[PDB]
């Protein structure tokens, strides 16, 4: 038994690490823990985005209808979101299509709609909304706090933004938070399609340009396990693109992906965003 | 050259002097620093609280 | 005992923690840990050497490779450059070889043409007209 | 009973005042403070009155009724640092708790 | 060493400057000992450059807690949710000042 | 693993003991009661080392000389023994002569 308290503490709190990764919590919401003022750091998130807004309004931006349920379900022992969120989704789809139509003028409406119904998807409004500490001052039933519910509540931000302080901000807040989600993505990473090759040659039909021949203009290694192939696809004998692929059937459709960026301005070369 | 030997001599010798002189200077002025009330008294700070 | 050592676990901790992921013995007895964490913390400052080593013989690879397919030789390429006062480096060239093999082209026409001034100058000997990518620009 | 001190505004005419009921001439700001009990005379009066005293680590520093005069007119303002820094006018973003 | 340590490649939160610029710091959490020798420079810090700090970036909400520490910490949170815990244990204002304004700046 | 799992017992000081509160009181016996005691006539211990100190040797030939008459008999023979050896030790080992 060596005397002394220090190695003990030292120890003893080595052995509580040990005990938080073998058997960690279940996450508590960041309202339960302590350094928790809701009013200062609800100032903070306004603070924090270069923006002013009604602190009334944010506040109930940030108010759930679960929440309030659940709170008078616990009452017997506030404004919704839900105005806000609607304003919201509104004004932010047709801003995004007001950019995304001014970016992309050849874009078809469906590749626009599936645009904007990716940038306001819940995979990246969750995404966005998770590191501007949205979810830390949603008012919420159960933690963590469930997509759907956060969704809403990020476009209740929007919708207190609207009304704080007019369509410019916000459409200047769109484009900083939401806009930015699509760099580095290529479009058919956001607008899926099945059958490239019939909407290229639809597109083609609608330009009044014949249908294309597809038209094998590079090969190695054809009786391989690794081929390469890269088929052409021309119109009038000049080809719009040429894409590579392990088969000759991926290698087509690919070739009509790329022509079908080319038709719509969205390629990998385009004239990046003006921020 | 741009001298002879005998042009060069004694061109330099004042430089040189009080150069050395510098030298010199600096070797003979070594001493221990002064010491200062302030800093033994500062040391009591080192129990300053809050109240 | 008056004071023998209470804080010996952390000692040994302080070194076991990078031998955790050896092999054997080493990677949890402090006498074999020691030696062997030791030797890895000083090839690990020799390694910043042969890091910026190799990677300069990786790009003069790459720019081998990617001038070769263009006819020119390494030597023509950088030397034929510098004397264009491009002063590209390898690690750019390298990068422009291959992610913009047109302007990696564009390089290697340069260097190629300023090389057959080189001879066309070297040749006609006496006072003529210098070639036109031959000039150099004074700063001063 | 609390160390907090704010000087009076009469308090060059309570002192002449309290100068005079010791006593007496012009130029009383420049009296030698030399004899002792008509230092502890001033001094107890004033103390007696304005519930401040002058402590023992200054007492010898008034030579002259100038510089009592100096010394009854800096505010001793005495509240704990909680009080302090929470009364310092703080930006919205600061909160300071005091688990004690 | 390298192959002992995690690696990761460069990145940004949320396309840090590409739209505005947003402050990845949200909390910081200074506990400060009222009587205690270690906690002294957090004292003058607090006392001195903490409110003037505050106000240089409203968009980081500051919380100094002032219970009776053994060792002084600034505990930062930042807003992808990671929690960098330091010690101002015997540190002068100057060095609390440049490890606060160390961690203002960084994500 | 020679650490304990368990942190010890709390040690509870009283710096307010009458010991505390009192050490040091008539250190200055002499220099302000007409210096008719010595401070060293305050401290207690074995006899022969009452006001003096010394190295190992020299407590040794000291202890020796003064209470080695009334030494049991095996404990004498051990100071004996070790004035020999730090006899030998001090006068002819060493580093610096
Ligand atoms: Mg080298």
């Amino acid at each position: 038994v060596k005397k002394g308290f220090r190695a003990a503490f030292r120890f003893q709190k080595e052995l509580e690490r040990q005990r938080l990764l073998r058997c960690p919590p279940p996450p508590v919401r960041r309202s339960e823990k302590p350094n928790w003022d809701y009013h200062a750091e609800i100032q903070a998130f306004g603070h924090r985005l270069q923006e002013n807004f009604s602190l009334d309004l944010l506040k109930t931006a940030f108010v759930n209808s679960c929440y309030i349920k659940s709170e008078e379900a616990k009452r017997q022992q506030l404004k919704s979101n839900q105005e806000l969120s609607e304003q919201g989704t509104s004004f932010s789809q047709t801003c995004l299509t007001q950019f995304l139509e001014d970016e992309y003028p050849d874009m078809p409406t469906e590749g626009i709609k599936n645009l904007v119904d990716f940038l306001t998807g819940e995979e990246v409004v969750c995404h966005v909304a998770r590191n501007l500490a949205v979810e830390q001052l949603t008012l919420s039933e159960e933690f963590p706090v469930p997509p759907a519910v956060l969704q809403q509540t990020f476009f209740a931000v929007i919708g207190a933004l609207l009304q704080s302080s007019g369509p410019e901000r916000t459409a200047l807040f769109i484009r900083d938070f939401l806009i930015t989600q699509m760099t580095g993505k290529e479009l058919f990473e956001m607008w899926k399609i099945i059958n490239p090759m019939g909407l290229l040659v639809e597109e083609l039909k609608k330009r009044n340009v014949s249908a294309p021949e597809s038209r094998l203009t590079r090969q190695s290694g054809g009786t391989t396990a690794l081929p390469l192939y890269f088929v052409g696809l021309y119109c009038d004998k000049k080809l719009i693109a040429e894409g590579p692929g392990e088969t000759v059937l991926v290698a087509e459709e690919e070739a009509a992906r790329v022509a079908l960026r080319k038709l719509y301005g969205f390629t990998e070369n385009r004239r990046p965003w003006n921020y | 050259p741009y001298m002879t030997r005998e042009q060069e001599r004694g061109h330099a010798a004042v430089r040189r002097r009080e150069a050395f002189e510098a030298i010199k200077a600096a070797a003979t002025s070594k001493f221990p620093p002064h010491r200062f009330i302030a800093d033994q008294l500062d040391h009591l700070n080192v129990t300053k609280k809050w109240s | 005992l008056r004071n023998r050592v209470t804080d010996r676990y952390f000692r040994i901790q302080e070194v076991l923690k990078h031998a955790r992921h050896f092999r054997g013995r080493k990677n949890r007895c402090y006498r074999l840990a020691v030696r062997t964490v030791i030797r890895a913390f000083v090839k690990c400052t020799k390694a910043r050497y042969l890091k910026k080593k190799n990677m300069r013989t990786l790009w003069i690879n790459r720019i081998t490779a990617a001038s070769q397919e263009h006819g020119l030789k390494y030597p023509a390429l950088i030397g034929n450059l510098v004397k264009c006062q491009v002063e590209l480096n390898r690690k750019v060239l390298a990068d422009l070889a291959i992610y913009e093999p047109k302007t990696f082209k564009s390089l290697a026409a340069l260097a190629s043409r300023r090389r057959h001034e080189g001879f066309a100058a070297a040749l006609g000997d006496g006072k003529e007209p210098e070639g036109i990518f031959s000039r150099v620009v004074q700063y001063h | 009973r609390s160390r907090a001190y704010t000087p009076p505004e009469d308090l060059q005419s309570r002192l002449e005042s309290y100068v005079k009921e010791v006593f007496l001439p012009s130029n009383w700001q420049d009296i030698s403070l030399e004899d002792s009990r008509l230092k502890f005379n001033l001094l107890a009066h004033l103390a007696d009155d304005l519930g401040h005293v002058v402590p023992n680590s200054r007492l010898h520093q008034m030579c002259r009724v100038r510089d009592v005069l100096d010394f009854y007119n800096v505010p001793i303002q005495d509240r704990s640092k909680f009080d302090e820094l929470s009364a310092s006018n703080l930006p919205p973003n600061l909160k300071i708790t005091w688990s004690y | 060493t390298a192959r002992g340590t995690p690696s990761r490649f460069l990145a940004s939160v949320l396309h840090n400057g590409l739209g505005r610029y947003v402050q990845q710091l949200q909390r910081l959490s200074f506990s400060v000992s009222r009587d205690g020798a270690s906690s002294r420079g957090a004292r003058e810090f607090v006392e001195r450059e903490v409110i003037d700090f505050a106000r240089r970036n409203p968009g980081v909400v500051i919380y100094v807690n002032s219970r009776p520490c053994c060792v002084p910490r600034v505990v930062a949170e930042y807003l992808n949710g990671a929690v960098r815990e330091e010690s101002i244990h015997c540190k002068s204002v100057e060095e609390i000042s440049t490890l606060v304004q160390k961690l203002a700046d960084q994500s | 693993i020679g650490i304990r799992l368990t942190l010890p017992p709390p040690k509870v000081v009283d710096r307010w003991n009458e010991k505390r509160a009192m050490f040091g009181v008539y250190d200055n016996i002499g220099i302000l009661g007409n210096f008719e005691k010595h401070p060293k006539e305050l401290i207690r211990g074995p006899i022969w080392l009452r006001g003096w100190k010394g190295n190992e040797l020299q407590r040794c030939i000291r202890k020796r000389k003064m209470v080695g008459s009334r030494m049991f008999a095996d404990d004498l023979h051990n100071l004996n023994k070790r004035i020999r050896y730090l006899y030998k030790h001090f006068n002819r080992h060493g580093k610096f002569r």
